[PDB]
C-alpha cells in the first residue's frame, strides 16, 4: 500500500504534472494555465512587487 | 392680554434629499465572470437576473 499526500499553497511548485509549454500571448483574450490556475483574461506586463 | 410691540425677522435653512445614485448591475460577469462552463449552468436557473 502506498499513500500519496497532497498539498496545495501560494509555495513554488516541486512535483507537478507533465504538460507541453507554450508561447506567452499578451493583450489578448485568451485561456492560461500557470500551476494549476486556468482561467480567462488579457495579460498585460504588471509594475507590482 | 399681551400683545407683542416690536419684531424680528430669521431666516431658516431645511434640507431633505431628493435622488439616490442610479447603479446596475451584470449577473454573468459577477457571478461567474468569464468561466464558460458556469455560463451554461446558471443559464438552468430560470430568469432572475432579468
Ligand atoms: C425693534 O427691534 C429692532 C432690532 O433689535 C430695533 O432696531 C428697533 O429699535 C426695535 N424697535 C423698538 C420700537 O424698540
Amino acid at each position: 500500500v502506498v499513500v500519496l499526500s497532497f498539498e496545495l499553497l501560494n509555495a513554488p511548485a516541486t512535483v507537478c504534472g507533465p504538460k507541453k509549454s507554450t508561447e506567452l500571448v499578451k493583450n489578448k483574450c485568451v485561456n492560461f494555465n500557470f500551476n494549476g490556475l486556468t482561467g480567462t483574461g488579457v495579460l498585460t506586463s504588471s509594475t507590482k512587487k | 392680554i399681551a400683545i407683542p410691540t416690536n419684531f424680528s425677522i430669521s431666516v431658516t435653512t431645511e434640507v431633505l434629499p431628493v435622488s439616490m445614485t442610479k447603479t446596475s448591475v451584470d449577473c454573468n460577469m459577477y457571478i461567474c465572470g468569464d468561466s464558460t462552463e458556469c455560463s451554461n449552468l446558471l443559464l438552468q436557473y430560470g430568469s432572475f437576473c432579468t
